[PDB]
């Protein structure tokens, strides 16, 4: 408010403050330096809360341990912000990059996991037969199974791009910890992806749903007369 | 989970698998002994 107050006094001329000129000349330099400063400040915040970190403490710490002075340093008496800023910026980028590169891989995995599950089985209007549904669905199973592998191949490639990102050793206990964490998401995702289609069978197969809707049969049964017993293609048994 | 526990005179032995620390999932090569008198957990590694 002082910085704005000085400018309006010069506009009306009348009188001016004593030794507030020095604050008003540099004023412009503060308004570049505050924005410039901000730049980094933000990034730090959204850097602190991005973690879940017990993997890659040292880096983050090093940024804390790097920042831990400055703040101490900070005195508007003498601003050498230009540098500081930039040294941070060369290291906040690099870090900010590794964070995102990793995050980006996880989101892409989740997206890949959703995309492959679709609808395990599809039903074609009117009935056909047991072997004819086996013949029909073989073509769809082969296409659906490959789409999972292709998605699985991407996910596997995206894990390597986290190592190239973070630049941490496979031997170190941290990256192992995470390497297990990623597989569990793929496990859970596979669990859901497998469940969703098993539920899609449960709706078509359970008698209380198919009755309430006007949904047709789905399998065929042939019945041949036998002397020793009643013969069906499906036998109506295990 | 899905492991095994054999009891002997004054000592319980567990060899079983499907488990791990944190998120990791695998089967166990290792046999963990405990002495029921105190309930002390000692991992025992065979020479074989």
């Amino acid at each position: 408010r002082l910085l704005k107050e000085v400018k309006y006094f010069l506009l009306l001329r009348l009188e001016v403050p004593t030794t507030a000129k020095d604050i008003y000349t540099k004023a412009e330099t503060y308004r570049t330096q505050i924005v410039a400063l901000d730049m980094i400040v933000d990034n730090y915040n959204h850097i602190k809360t991005c973690l879940l970190e017990p993997l890659v403490k040292k880096k983050i710490q090093d940024m804390e341990e790097e920042v831990k002075p400055g703040i101490e340093e900070i005195r508007w008496k003498s601003t050498n912000i230009d540098q500081f800023i930039s040294k941070s910026k060369s290291i906040v980028d690099q870090l900010f990059e590794t964070v995102n590169k990793m995050k980006d891989s996880l989101q892409k995995i989740h997206k890949s996991l959703a995309n492959f599950n679709v609808k395990i089985i599809e039903r074609k209007n009117r009935p056909m037969s047991p072997d004819d549904y086996d013949q029909f669905l073989k073509a769809i199973f082969s296409n659906k199974l490959t789409i999972v592998k292709d998605n699985g191949n991407q996910i596997q490639k995206l894990v390597k791009e986290v190592l190239d990102a973070v630049k941490a050793d496979k031997k170190q206990n941290s990256w192992k910890n995470y390497n297990d964490y990623v597989n569990v998401i793929v496990i859970e995702g596979i669990s859901t992806a497998i469940q969703t289609a098993l539920l899609h069978l449960n709706e078509q197969i359970n008698p209380v749903f198919i009755k309430r809707n006007d949904i047709s049969p789905l399998f065929d049964i042939r019945l041949e007369l036998g002397q020793s017993g009643i013969q069906f293609d499906p036998e109506i048994g295990e | 989970y899905g492991h095994s526990a054999t009891f002997f005179e004054g000592k319980v032995y567990i060899f079983g698998g499907h488990g791990g620390i944190n998120y990791q999932r695998l089967a166990f090569n290792d046999l963990y002994v405990l002495e029921t008198e105190n309930f002390e957990w000692t991992r025992l590694e065979p020479k074989g």
